[PDB]
């Protein structure tokens, strides 16, 4: 009879942990994370103001998270596209804590995963599409569909 | 000058049935022009698509804010009050029908309206207008309004939705609370979080919200009353009317444990008013006293 | 002008070096010593092979081990060819001169021998534990000599007026202090054992226990350079048994060779049961060993054969393979990569041979199943072989398990997919909710009951062209009609309200509620998105002492709950929210039936308090046992 | 007579070796030679100390790299020392013969110097990756000269008169048509990383971007200082280039050994784990051995144990003796005495920590299931390590709380330490099985891993108390004469209900008894004292690599303990006694254990039973 012992499969992940400013500028990253998102640290803390590496499309599902984080503190688990170096767009599951140096908040810490492609398309499909307090049936994304776009993304 | 010498140079030629009535109007950024269309294949198969005077069903138009389609404000300017017309348009304009007709009708996979996704064809267009008005007569809806002028327009819209409750109208009064903290919503996007404008623009949506939740409580839907109250409770925890309500929804919905801490709660931070949560509580637990009778007998002899 | 100069060399740091920087272990004196005797014994057969008259001071070629306690002397004797004056002056008192590898250049083509040595710096390392060294040796046309030395820059030779040795030479160790431990028996049984198993001549020890008895230690020939086809099974299990000291024989045994640039002969066996240890992380993988012209250089140390393959016991054994000054391992370490490459190839061509055979390939399944399948969680190349090897409990199979193909044979012609089901034991899914009308309509579902199955069909995306489809995830498609397409839409109209209700109670518990296409008897189910954890991998996931909680929320999938409208209590819970939604018996059997759905579905209770305590008020029930401010607090304002 | 004889050697095949035996990597000639440039750099440093005028010829030390593509050549140019015609001839022709050991030897004693290299062997590793090699030098005495070879068994010195050079040497490498991989700017920066970054001179590389000149070893080897004269800011820095982590690190142990075996020692504890840190396919790198400040291997599991993996540090010593290649430790058997002191100044660090709340806190949350593996896995250290395990409590709220402070709290009368092992936290503390435990006062600890489970299997007591599992069978708790009195009592008036109970559920369960820990429950299932846990059966089941063909004899036995002041069980004592024969009783027994089972932790062999169970009473109950 074997007593218990410890025999375990050792699975291996990919999940990665990165340092971002208070716009989501990437400042500091893991090996794993340089490894998936090719970008040398010179180049990624020296880019754009965090928005710039979000596709077009989810651009406000990641505005609502990013407000949704600095009222609660974090953003729960979301899945967007990423820009990497190669101008390619890789799905990522993230979720992004606000941090405090005292009172105030300091940085962002990001935990996400690399997706495939089926699966990021699976989870872009089932994304929810009516807000809880829209203004119903007014044509919006017709008439003018132009909005200036939230002041969360704005510089600074 | 001459917008119908600019329009046969444009490349649509058009012919009219009987004239309008009126002076031409400006068309300025942003008019708004009621009128009825009627479009049917020019050649192709000769029949109907899409209708909107065939079932008595007016188009509401607002002439240039952006309308990516730019056919339809373009034949709509070249007519005054009060006037029908019909015309066809060539392939270049209507080449993005799809992205039109998908829900226009529907909201209120067309076999009709698709016929150009595979075969692109001139299109009939029969317009017919009524009235066509400048803005500042007409009442501009909350969508297409301007940030400056909504500011001071939502107080308006919830005082009519008070007086709609009050008259004895609830569904009404749910949308409007529903519109004006729509506009509000959308004011916040402007402001950075946190800041002292977006606390000021927070502060004056509760009072709508409570008024929405009072509404919907009302219908008997609690479980809306439910998330909305426990949306404003996460940040303020200091409300005895958001307490209220969503313990008395606790009720509604036999959430017993809930709607008595809920309960508890208000009395613990308003004491004043004691005898209203006291007959809450107690026509709850005779509500679960009956029905607990009533399970008994369900649950009698079951085994044997 | 320009100087010319010749490369010296500084005697006595070379020496230094020899002795204290090349070799780590030194117990590899005797695996040299006895090297150089099978050398000289490799001479002197071949010399006699064309001339017989050279065997005449001896016919027997054979080693001998002499431990002398009480002289503190250990003595290796061989009747090799010996040496002459001049021969010990140059081989033995030159560094880095080697007379066998010169005896091999001096030698014709195409000749039948092989002999270790080409460095011509081994016989000093028997300065390792030997503060001096005697070497009396006897050439054929030559006198009887010693040769003496202290590794001090300095060496004599002088005749040897002692007992007349035939032919060979003898090397006599004088032990240091604290090397005391080679005398005695079972060390040098454990290093010959370990290091010179496989010498061409009979390593014989003398210990006094008074009589001297003798312990030969060469008693298992190297049968693996033998042609394949002249072998019989059972020389084959007498050496795997010789090899593994094991009582029974092998069950399978793959005896190849590879020719060319890379050249090597390899033997690799299957043992008919699992070690108790075959998985434990600290067992040294000596399962295969590497051997350079029958000499051991280093173990398999998961180098030779991946690590889901270490059940396999062989040996590798190779001619011209380049060795750093130890023999311990090679240079250019590179290498290893192809040998592993040809094992790997000859042992999934070995086990696809041993699956005709089907009383052999049960016995050998029921042994190795999990490597297999952990094979085929780790290793992508060889993935698509690998799982044709599978064996699998069916619905429609008996006591007996089937593969894959069998199943793709089999299938129906309607069929586009592999149903499977993964669960803690075959009871629990044979007569679980979500196959019950994949059977019913005649359809095969494959029984995955073990932990390591989880593991496997997470790889495993599809077989034979066709993808696999679990019972258990949402969005089972399966072949229908347009009077099956018809009633399952009325059903969805009809059940809408309902859904809505029941996502209504359940709001945070559950992520849809949709209307089953797998139910017959059940009223309801719930099944895991199509990307995420299944219940079972969940499971197992949770009781995994060395996982990372931390991350849990980026693996597990949300749960549907699909319900069954054919049944009467949803008929009946319809029937009740559409007269009162509000109704508080719909919420509690609402409740009640979402917990016994997770319960039967493989998943745990937060809280299974919770169901207890309902099921307890069930039976104590069944039993008998038991102002004007108010207003304006809630008008406007 | 006897005749005497030296020892002789032959030149060619001693090359031969030395070029095809002695390293099995090729990479580890630039490491050779720098460590000859910092040798060179060494000596004219030592020189100039006490005489200034030796360094006119130049005054900075220095070390370059610089490719040659176009040419195909590597050069190695350093500020050192230099080597005179004699010199050159003796040193660099002669096959182990030592310049730098005989300068050691020359010196006194007490020396602020050392060097590395004394085999005499290294130079001739260019040969690896070199046709041939051309060595121009300068010594201060001398002039500039030119030393060239093949390796083919002579070597040819002329004097030079290219571009001069103020001091120092040069080493040109022709570089092999297959060989061409390291005049990349990748490759050179790889290896000098690897082997050379704490090298104590500056190595620049120049390449062809205008030049461009890049220092490649920026980080100090600040190990060699005094722990008492370092700050936490240097620190972390030194921390964050080695462990290349964009935070600081949570805590530091630097410390010294000296006698026959001496080495300094830098080991770090990050912040927060690694999500790969019990990952398979990893080397084991986490600590490094240096020599003289040149790497020679990684920790591969010999200078610190397995559950001490996410520790980051530096090891160096003076005089441990490597073998030809430098890549291992000759009698590596050192590397045992070394582990023992890094564990006893790791588990002394630990300690230490301890006494700030806060950072314990990160550390325990961080690293915790290390130390509990680390109880399974060690022996010599159990007692130690037990004393920083923190658990949640019945008393401790939100906090967690260690094992001396529960036997601070340990009432007078109680002499055990109460678990309890379950799935969470929500799970235990609203079980059946602390009920009474709780209501009489007493701590129970919470244990919500699986790890926890392997734990409490070796440590059986602390403190002199035993640890004792609340879901087990014979549960002891002090009481009084009316409870033995009540107890008794209770016994003699359900003896004939457990009977009949552990007739109907025949091979079910073992035995039928009164509880003594229920208060609110109507039963609950414990396991035998002998056997796994319903827990630790869980666990075993999930092993994916375990054989479980065998777990029937390691199963415990589960006995059902039934509540005597429950209405539930009064009823079915009063059912029984009218009859025994009911079927209502058999049922609604059935049901009961079930349910208990379900709560106890266990999991039904066919849980399609309970839920038919279930929906039959569902459909009683609405009439259909
Ligand atoms: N027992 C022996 N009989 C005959 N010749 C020997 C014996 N032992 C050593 N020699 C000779 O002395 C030399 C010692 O060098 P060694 O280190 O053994 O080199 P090698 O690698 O060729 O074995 C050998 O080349 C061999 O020719
Ligand atoms: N760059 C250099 N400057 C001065 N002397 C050198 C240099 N490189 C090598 N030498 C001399 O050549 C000798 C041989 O070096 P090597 O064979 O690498 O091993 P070791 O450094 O142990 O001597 C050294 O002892 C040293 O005196
Ligand atoms: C690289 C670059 C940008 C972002 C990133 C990684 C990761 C993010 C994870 C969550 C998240 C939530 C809301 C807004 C975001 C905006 C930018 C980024 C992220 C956001
Ligand atoms: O006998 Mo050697 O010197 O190891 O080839
Ligand atoms: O520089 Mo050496 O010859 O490796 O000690
Ligand atoms: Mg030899
Ligand atoms: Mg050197």
């Amino acid at each position: 009879l074997q007593p218990p012992s410890i025999l375990e499969i050792r699975t291996k992940n990919f999940i990665f942990r990165t340092k971002h400013k208070l716009d989501f500028t990437p400042i500091g990253c893991d090996a794993k994370g340089r490894i998936v998102l090719g970008y040398t640290e010179a180049e990624l803390c020296t880019r754009g103001s965090g928005y710039q590496f979000i596709h077009a499309a989810d651009m406000l599902y990641c505005a609502e998270s990013h407000i949704r984080m600095i009222k609660t503190g974090e953003s729960g688990m979301i899945v967007f596209r990423l820009l990497t170096k190669n101008n390619r767009w890789t799905w990522v599951q993230s979720n992004a804590r606000l941090l405090y140096k005292n009172g105030r908040p300091d940085y962002i810490i990001v935990t996400q995963r690399p997706l495939t492609d089926e699966e990021g398309t699976e989870h872009l499909r089932k994304r929810n599409t009516k807000l809880p307090f829209m203004f119903t049936t007014g044509e919006a994304v017709l008439y003018e569909a132009t909005n200036p776009f939230p002041a969360i993304m704005d510089p600074l | 000058a001459d917008i119908i010498a600019r329009l046969r140079e444009d490349g649509i030629q058009k012919r009219v049935i009987q004239e309008g009535r009126g002076e031409l109007p400006d068309f300025q950024d942003g008019t708004k022009a009621t009128f009825h269309y009627r479009t049917l294949h020019s050649d192709d198969e000769g029949t109907v698509l899409d209708d909107s005077r065939a079932r008595g069903k007016p188009m509401e138009l607002i002439i240039g804010k952006k309308f990516k389609l730019p056919v339809w404000e373009t034949i709509v300017c070249t007519m005054r009050e009060g006037e029908i017309a019909q015309f066809l348009c060539d392939i270049k304009h209507v080449v993005l029908y799809p992205l039109v007709a998908k829900s226009l009708r529907n909201i209120a996979g067309h076999a009709d309206l698709d016929a150009l996704q595979q075969n692109p064809q001139p299109l009939i267009f029969h317009m017919e207008m009524l009235k066509v008005e400048s803005p500042g007569t007409y009442q501009q809806d909350p969508w297409a309004m301007t940030d400056e002028e909504k500011a001071k327009a939502v107080p308006l819209i919830h005082q009519e939705g008070n007086r709609l409750y009050r008259e004895g109208h609830v569904k009404e009064a749910a949308a409007k609370y529903y519109d004006a903290i729509a506009c509000l919503k959308n004011l916040q996007m402007k402001e950075q979080p946190g800041s002292p404008e977006w606390i000021q623009l927070d502060q004056q949506i509760t009072p709508l919200l409570l008024n929405y939740c009072q509404c919907k409580l009302v219908v008997e839907e609690y479980y809306e009353v439910l998330d909305h109250c426990s949306s404003i409770l996460n940040k303020y925890d200091d409300n005895v009317k958001a307490y209220f309500k969503r313990g008395k929804a606790h009720a509604a919905v036999w959430n017993a444990q809930e709607a008595q801490a809920d309960f508890a709660k208000v009395l613990e931070l308003d004491p004043a008013l004691a005898p209203v949560v006291s007959r809450e509580l107690q026509a709850l637990e005779a509500r679960i006293r009956q029905k607990d009778e009533e399970d008994k007998a369900r649950f009698r002899g079951i085994f044997s | 002008e320009v100087e010319t100069f010749a490369f010296q060399a500084e005697i006595a740091q070379l020496m230094s070096l020899i002795i204290n920087t090349f070799y780590s272990n030194k117990e590899i004196f005797l695996r040299e010593l006895i090297s150089n005797a099978s050398d000289a014994l490799d001479k002197i057969r071949y010399e006699s092979l064309t001339d017989p008259s050279k065997l005449d001071s001896g016919k027997e070629l054979k080693i001998d081990i002499i431990p002398n306690p009480q002289e503190r002397t250990l003595t290796l004797v061989d009747t090799g060819i010996g040496m002459t004056k001049a021969d010990l002056i140059n081989n033995l008192g030159t560094i880095a001169k080697s007379g066998t590898k010169a005896f091999m250049e001096a030698l014709q083509a195409g000749a039948d021998i092989s002999m270790i040595g080409q460095f011509g710096v081994g016989f000093y390392s028997a300065y390792l534990v030997a503060e001096k060294v005697v070497v009396i040796t006897k050439h054929n046309d030559d006198e009887q000599y010693a040769w003496e030395s202290s590794a001090g820059g300095s060496f004599t030779v002088r005749a040897d007026h002692g007992e007349p040795i035939g032919r060979g030479t003898k090397v006599i160790l004088h032990l240091k202090e604290d090397q005391t431990e080679y005398l005695e028996e079972r060390r040098v049984k454990e290093v010959v054992k370990k290091h010179s198993q496989f010498i061409g001549y009979p390593i014989t020890l003398y210990l006094e226990k008074k009589y001297i008895d003798q312990e030969e230690l060469n008693k298992t020939k190297p049968i693996w350079t033998r042609n394949p086809d002249d072998i019989t099974q059972e020389e084959y299990g007498e050496f795997y048994k010789s090899l593994t000291n094991d009582w029974e024989d092998h069950l399978a045994v793959k005896h190849f060779s590879v020719e060319g640039q890379l050249e090597f002969r390899a033997l690799l066996f299957i043992p008919r049961r699992a070690p108790f240890d075959l998985f434990e992380n600290k067992k040294k993988k000596n399962n295969i060993k590497l051997y350079v012209r029958r000499v051991f250089i280093m173990d398999s140390c998961d180098e030779l054969i991946p690590e889901y393959l270490n059940f396999i016991r062989g040996v590798v054994d190779s001619e011209d393979l380049p060795l750093n000054i130890s023999r311990e391992m090679l240079q250019q370490s590179k290498i290893l990569k192809v040998i592993r490459k040809n094992i790997v190839k000859k042992c999934l061509e070995l086990f696809s041979e041993l699956a005709e055979d089907k009383e052999n390939y049960k016995k050998f399944y029921e042994a190795f199943s999990k490597n297999l399948k952990l094979g085929i969680h780790e290793d992508s190349t060889n993935r698509r072989r690998l799982s044709e090897l599978l064996r699998y409990h069916t619905s429609q199979s008996g006591d007996e398990m089937t593969s894959l193909s069998e199943y793709v044979s089999r299938m129906k012609e309607t069929q586009k997919s592999i149903y499977y089901i993964t669960g803690e034991s075959k009871e629990q899914v044979a007569n679980s909710a979500f196959v019950e009308r994949v059977r019913k309509r005649g359809f095969e579902v494959v029984y995955m009951t073990e932990p390591i199955d989880e593991y496997c069909v997470q790889q495993l995306k599809e077989f034979d062209g066709k993808s696999l489809v679990s019972v258990t995830k949402e969005g089972l498609e399966l072949p229908e009609d347009e009077e099956e397409k018809k009633k399952m839409e009325e059903s969805k109209a009809k059940f809408e309200n309902l859904c809505k209700l029941m996502k209504e109670i359940l709001d945070k518990k559950v992520e849809k509620v949709t209307i089953s296409n797998r139910l017959v008897s059940s009223p309801c189910c719930i099944v895991t998105s199509t990307y995420g954890w299944t219940a079972n991998m969940e499971r197992i996931m949770k009781a995994q002492a060395l996982r990372d909680n931390s991350t849990m929320g980026y693996m597990m999938a949300k749960k549907h709950l699909e319900i069954n409208p054919d049944h009467p209590i949803v008929e009946t819970l319809r029937q009740k929210a559409e007269a009162d939604k509000n109704d508080k018996a719909v919420k509690d059997l609402v409740v009640l039936l979402f917990e016994t759905a997770l319960l039967s579905s493989g998943f745990s209770l937060e809280d299974p308090q919770t169901h207890s305590n309902r099921i307890y008020r069930m039976i104590k029930l069944g039993l008998g046992i038991d102002d004007e401010d108010a207003s304006r607090m809630e008008e406007v304002d």
